[PDB]
């Protein structure tokens, strides 16, 4: 639920209970299991594959770190934010990140 | 004999020393995520290496080919050699991997588009004691790393090709050896019913499908492994153009199984998934989710009316959570 | 910088003064500059760079809808926007478009 | 005697009975955005129709097209027929508004996307005084909408046709009449060089021309504008593929003209603004629009480079918009 959304949202912003970590230039975001696969089907791709317990995940050289930042939050809080100086690599509204037919 | 050395970050520099201080038995090597070592700091233990068993490193970027001519140019013995993602990985080293110790048995090189064919002929050649294949979107890998791959040591069991530039005329000759247990054909070039039907007919001991982020594949081709296919246990249906009428199918003419994966498929049945929910004796694996076509009655009664369901939408990883 | 120049021109706009160009939407009234919604849309230019007169008054087709609409002008003046996955679909073209569009 | 009752909304339907009592020089009716009165509340008045001539009526969406039978077939004098936004405007009536009032000179039939090609002809053939033709992005208005049009009425001066579906050939023909003033191109397919030469070197008067929203044209028609123009006093050069180096040519080799408008162009040069500064006092057309990239020096020295003027641009306008 709404609320439900809310308090996953804080736990994932509590760097505790995390269960998939995404790894991009080094920097490593700390995300659930179900919701990247609620987002994008690419991870869910490679996800439901496994039940380990820990997992780990690596992006395309092409999907940009600045362009990568933003989509976590619109996954997490399902919310646009934009600016002027970041569109075009997120030019689908499928967010499009370089490679990344879904 | 445990070295499990995993994520030290840059605490291991010129330590290792003393761990093989006197040793001569070190089989558990496993620096993932190693960020502190260079080349120096590999070739210091690769002077002997006595007798390696499950040398791995996930991610160490940094670290070069000379590490992987180092540790198989010093021990003619290994058994497992899961690399990660590190990048910059020529194929001469692998090469030489393949020429020295001609007994490896268990390989992963994900995430190392360097090794498109030459690794292949070089490990299928010597070595045959494989047992366990796993790639990941590694492309140029032709079709040449199927045919001739399935030709040399039929005893592999474990198969990993997801995101690979390999043809369909491989995957044909895959029906070749009967000791194969799992398939990892994601991102594939349209497998004919064809040669789902040869491959599971010929070889009738197999226990995981993968097939995941396929498109062609129409629904009869699910609606006809299933006939014949009694063993298996797990499928991975991503994306797949099916027409969600292989479910019944599947309920009918399959009873040995309990794992099965809809991925993102554009139309799901409601009433095809209540006939399921009572079709089979083994299926308690109900993971709604992006679950727009649902209604409000039977995830509400199921609850509590089918103890032997969990659920685990992102409603259910939560109160989960709270309980630890 | 500039910036200041169009958040200046922002607050002026959102106090009905120093208003130009006049948006009409089945009876609701946006009020904007001249130049600015000429430097936007590229529907917009051609109905205003035509003429020199004191008060204009633009319509809109009703393939533009409002709900979509308020944001627009917000992008265009500040580069920001808020919205939630239930109006997406209309405003779906990342190059702004929608108007007509063919570029 | 004067109407003028625009956005009026709902406080005029019947009470227009009153109006027409003794008074029979209506003229200047307007009830442009009108949302109160129907087809019979306009047919009253519409009944008499004593000497019309300036009918305008923008945005009325409701109205109906036995209202503009009702207006052309009372009166055959009328000036002035600026409609608007009104939807529906079926191509009958302007059948019978072309056939029954024979004197009508300036139009505005904008945004009616069902006009397409009849009533070009309908008021192509017997109307002989119109000199104000105005449209919008008015749908299916093909070439045959246009050649078949200027061989009746050679005083045109205001050509509006922006944004409809033609071909250059039909604008190639418009060099026949010789008394055109200004020149409302939007959205063609490549004027040519040689077909603007033409229209130029033939129609030495005219006023504005406005290409606006034009991705095909190139440096060069505006290189040779300035070539031969010597009345012209306005280009609108807007989203155009130029090269940005026909500002020198048109300032060096025309004398006469002040507006220069280059709107919609990815470059903006602060050196080309420095230069039309001095090198023409008729050219001035420093009012920098989006021009993110800027420091703060123009508003701490043209203010006693230039202490006699209040300039013009919507940056410096900060005196009269307050009132």
């Amino acid at each position: 639920s709404t609320n439900v959304l809310l308090s996953l949202n804080d736990q994932r912003k509590k760097d505790v209970l995390c269960d998939v970590t995404i790894f991009v230039e080094g920097q490593r975001f700390r995300a659930h299991r179900s919701v990247l696969a609620a987002c994008s089907s690419y991870f869910h791709s490679r996800i439901v594959g496994q039940a380990d317990g820990e997992l780990n995940i690596t992006l395309p050289e092409e999907v940009t770190v600045k362009g990568f930042e933003p989509l976590i939050q619109f996954a997490y809080t399902a919310k646009l934010i934009l600016s002027k100086e970041n569109v075009d690599e997120v030019c689908k509204c499928v967010e499009f990140l370089s490679v990344h037919n879904i | 004999k445990q070295l499990d050395l995993s994520s030290r970050q840059q605490v291991t520099d010129e330590l290792l020393e003393k761990i093989a201080s006197r040793s001569q038995n070190i089989i558990e090597i496993n620096i993932s995520d190693c960020r502190s070592m260079s080349d120096n700091g590999v070739c210091v233990l690769a002077f002997k290496c006595p007798g390696l068993l499950r040398y791995t490193a996930y991610r160490c970027k940094q670290l070069s080919d000379t590490s992987i001519i180092a540790v198989a140019s010093h021990c003619p013995l290994l058994q497992k050699v899961h690399v990660g993602n590190q990048d910059k990985l020529t194929d001469e080293g692998l090469k030489q991997l393949g020429s020295k110790c001609r007994e490896l048995k268990d390989i992963h090189f994900g995430q190392c588009y360097k090794i498109s064919d030459e690794g292949m002929i070089v490990i299928a050649k010597g070595c045959l004691k494989l047992q366990r294949i796993y790639m990941q979107e590694n492309k140029l890998v032709t079709d040449q790393s199927v045919k001739a791959f399935a030709e040399h040591c039929p005893e592999l069991q474990y198969v990993g090709f997801m995101g690979c530039s390999v043809t369909s005329k491989g995957v044909i000759h895959l029906t070749k050896l009967r000791n194969l247990s799992s398939l990892d054909l994601r991102h594939i070039t349209e497998l004919d019913n064809e040669t789902v039907m040869e491959i599971v007919k010929r070889c009738k001991n197999l226990s995981s499908l993968n097939l995941c982020l396929n498109w062609i594949i129409n629904d009869r081709c699910v609606e006809v492994i299933a006939k014949e296919g009694q063993n298996l246990k797990e499928l991975y249906l991503v994306s797949c153009k099916i027409t969600d009428y292989a479910l019944i199918a599947i309920g009918r003419y399959s009873m040995t199984i309990e794992t099965v994966d809809v991925g993102w498929c554009k139309e799901i049945t409601d009433q095809g998934a209540t006939l399921i929910a009572q079709s089979s004796k083994s299926l308690r694996y109900l993971g709604l989710m992006r679950c727009d076509k649902v209604n409000e009655v039977t995830v509400e009664q199921l609850v509590q009316q089918y103890p032997h369901i969990t659920f685990s939408t992102v409603l259910q990883d939560c109160k989960r959570t709270l309980e630890r």
